[PDB]
């Protein structure tokens, strides 16, 4: 909730990070996939490729990242703090999103969301006391056809019930990985009253083409 | 412990529309004069795009 | 023609919408794609500008433009900087799903709609900015990308026509106000998405600097379907300037949300009772809808009646088309809650990078958050009104306008209520 850094014994530029040689590569490939002289455009995934190898970005993946592609470490900052995925505080194992716009909360959103708070023991944007699961809200995921949905690091979980989603916690407390997909009976965005379109096969190559081509 | 002062044209400061009908009046009362010309400032080039340049050294670091 | 809609399966533009088919090249090249995109290439630009031009394709983002015309601004010989064709895959806004389903079931229309655009307009090469929450959209674009580097279609001698292409993803990080173009072209150079102002135009001044178009999944992916079946043929849907077919995302208290096909000129009623599987309750039950998501004024169920789902017939009724987005409230809903909501949306939406928007929308927010409460003064409605009017106009982009849209829809519309409750509140607690 902070845009501001302190020096902390857990977060401060003296705090111990390094990329993979295999992630070095990647950083490498991401840099060649951008024209030369526009260097700095690698600035986004690379930082991101740092997310994926902490789970959070204390400020040493900032001036790693600024050192090894030639930029100022307060546009890696300003890239940080602007967008809402770089977590720079320690979240849990499982980071939990819980969709509360206006097309989810149509779909009471909210009964999930208490159900998850009563299930979990915790608030809106507290961490569980053993680093496991955290919970905070976020604005429209895309699975607005699908609401309620909730997003569990980078799985989606549509058309959710109370019922769905303390079964999705309790196992992924077993150590198990649950399904990615809607619980309901449609699959990804179909009624549930069966096909009103494309239930026709579909007519395949050379159909109603124009003469000249 | 104010600011006492013995001269009378301290807060004398009079104000002319032309630099010649300034002169004159510096000239009519017998006051040697020093003239300071007016510093226009200079015509700048302002440039949008310049801002996104493909090649050239003028681009933003950020906005 | 005058009833529109009743859409067939054989003039559906995107079979395997729903994700029963193979997504991959063997099945996306059994179900008519990748069909003869040679002599697509080898005829001409011109002509693939033409044939777009004749269609009457418009924008599908939501903006309206007319898409033959904009994908010919960049049809000008080069200065010696390279050119660029953007695939905006954001797809922040509320209510909206189908470019998800797009770039989840056919990765390959979309690649092959870029090497088309790109070849119209002369792009050296393709960008793909995918939603960063979309991982694994972004995973199966870059197999289906892979699956056609690897069989000659694109790359150095693109499906053999002697004209090279190359088509990258890039992965956004979380922000809707990057979904607007001018941000989109700053997100991916490395910077904060903060949005630039036209002039300059991406036409002129773009990405890296280079001559940059950028053009929404569902207007992109329809070209070698624009180019095979013929103008004429996308011609034939929809009134005269409002030709096409649409996605449509229904969601909302409705029996069925989903997403569905459809012609342009369709009644919103029609599509509603057929495909949506009706308002919850029946339709005396139904109080608003919002035609296009969070960026357009909803409608009460007295302009809902006949009202025809193309862009004239939308703004002559005093809201906009969107991203054809139908999002429905029935009786049982506090719509001030839900304009609230959408307003809060928006305040944690917003780059910032402008004066107007960067206050009036958190003013805005206090203020819809107390007539929640119902704590305040009837004038001030007609104040917040106004204020309205000093954000919509005012700003570098477009979504202070699409805050300021809803905020006017809903006075104009429930005056009535806002008062009621907030003068309740006021003999109620004092
Ligand atoms: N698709 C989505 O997910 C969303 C769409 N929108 C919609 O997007 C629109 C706002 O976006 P814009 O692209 O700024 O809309 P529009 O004002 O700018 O312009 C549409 C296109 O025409 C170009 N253009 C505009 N004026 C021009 C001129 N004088 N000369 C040449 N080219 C010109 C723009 O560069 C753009 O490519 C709104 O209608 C809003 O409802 C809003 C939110 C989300
Ligand atoms: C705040 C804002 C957010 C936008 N987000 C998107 C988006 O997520 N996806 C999209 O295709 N267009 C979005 N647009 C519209 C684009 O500016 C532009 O109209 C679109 O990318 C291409 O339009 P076209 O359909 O004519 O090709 C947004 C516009 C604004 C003002
Ligand atoms: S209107 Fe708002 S989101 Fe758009 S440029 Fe201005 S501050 Fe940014
Ligand atoms: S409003 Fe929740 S996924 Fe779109």
């Amino acid at each position: 909730a902070l845009f501001v850094h302190r020096d902390t014994p857990k977060n401060n530029p003296e705090t111990p990070f390094d990329f993979t040689p295999e992630n070095y590569k990647r950083i490498e490939a991401i840099v060649k996939n951008y024209p030369e002289g526009h260097k700095a455009a690698a600035v986004l995934p690379v930082l991101d490729l740092a997310q994926r190898q902490n789970g959070w970005l204390p400020i040493s993946a900032m001036n790693k990242v600024a050192e090894i592609l030639q930029v100022p470490p307060m546009r890696v900052y300003e890239v940080a703090t602007f967008y809402t995925m770089y977590n720079r505080k320690p979240v849990g194992k499982y980071h939990i999103q819980v969709c509360t716009t206006t097309p989810c909360m149509l779909r009471n959103s909210d009964s999930i969301l208490e159900a998850i708070q009563k299930k979990l023991g915790i608030k809106v944007g507290e961490t569980t006391p053993d680093k496991l699961f955290t919970l905070i809200e976020v604005e429209c995921l895309g699975a607005c056809v699908n609401a309620p949905m909730v997003q569990i690091n980078d799985n989606y979980y549509e058309d959710l019930t109370p019922k769905d989603i303390e079964e999705i916690i309790d196992e992924l407390k077993a150590g198990k990985i649950p399904k990615p997909g809607p619980r309901s009976g449609r699959f990804s965005c179909e009624p549930a009253g069966g096909l009103t379109s494309l239930t026709e096969p579909p007519k395949g190559p050379g159909f109603g083409v124009q003469a000249g081509l | 412990g104010w600011a006492s002062t013995a001269d009378p044209l301290s807060n004398l400061v009079l104000t002319f529309s032309t630099k010649e009908d300034a002169i004159a009046f510096a000239e009519k009362n017998g006051w040697s004069y020093d003239v300071e010309e007016r510093k226009v400032p200079k015509p700048k080039s302002k440039s949008y795009g310049a801002n996104f340049s493909w090649n050239k050294r003028t681009r933003v670091s950020t906005k | 023609k005058t009833s529109f809609g009743s859409l067939k399966d054989e003039d559906r533009i995107f079979t395997n919408l729903y994700g029963r088919h193979d997504w991959r090249l063997k099945g996306a090249q059994s179900r008519g794609d990748w069909y003869k995109t040679k002599e697509i290439l080898l005829k001409g630009p011109d002509w693939i500008l033409g044939e777009v031009k004749t269609s009457g394709l418009r924008g599908r983002g939501g903006a309206g433009f007319p898409t033959g015309l904009k994908w010919s601004f960049m049809n000008k010989p080069s200065d010696g900087r390279p050119k660029y064709l953007v695939v905006n895959a954001d797809e922040g806004e509320p209510g909206t799903c189908k470019d998800r389903e797009i770039i989840r079931h056919d990765p390959h229309k979309l690649v092959e709609g870029c090497l088309v655009g790109g070849r119209a307009m002369g792009a050296r090469a393709a960008y793909i900015y995918i939603r960063g929450e979309f991982y694994n959209e972004a995973s199966n674009l870059q197999v289906a990308i892979r699956e056609a580097y690897e069989a000659g279609l694109i790359g150095k001698n693109a499906c053999g026509s002697g004209y090279d292409f190359d088509v990258f993803v890039v992965r956004g990080a979380g922000a809707y106000i990057c979904g607007e173009e001018t941000a989109l072209i700053e997100s991916i150079e490395g910077k904060q998405g903060k949005p630039r102002l036209k002039p300059p135009f991406p036409a002129d001044v773009g990405v890296f600097g280079c001559p940059t178009t950028v053009a929404n999944v569902e207007t992109v992916a329809v070209s070698p379907t624009i180019c095979r079946r013929g103008g004429a043929w996308f011609a034939s849907f929809g009134r005269e300037r409002n030709s096409g077919t649409k996605l449509f995302n229904i969601s909302g208290h409705v029996n069925n949300p989903c997403t569905v096909e459809e012609e342009m000129s369709v009644p919103l009623k029609e599509l509603i009772e057929k495909h949506a599987g009706g308002v919850t309750g029946g339709w005396d039950n139904l109080l608003a809808v919002i035609p296009g998501g969070s960026s357009t004024p909803l409608i009460p169920k007295s302009v809902c009646e006949t009202v025809l789902m193309d862009f004239d017939a939308l703004i002559q009724a005093q809201t906009g088309l969107g991203t054809a987005a139908v999002i429905v409230m029935d009786r049982s809903t506090d719509i001030v809650k839900a304009i609230a909501r959408l307003i809060e949306f928006y305040k944690h939406e917003s780059c910032g990078q402008c004066t107007p928007c960067r206050e009036g929308v958190d003013w805005m927010n206090k203020v819809m958050a107390r007539f929640v409460r119902g704590d305040a003064r009837p004038a001030e409605i007609d104040s917040l009104w106004e204020i309205s009017k000093q954000i919509e106009g005012h700003t570098i982009c477009a979504l202070g306008d699409g805050a300021a849209w809803p905020v006017q829809g809903l006075i104009r519309h429930f005056r009535p209520e806002l008062e009621e409750r907030m003068q309740r509140f006021a003999q109620q607690h004092q």
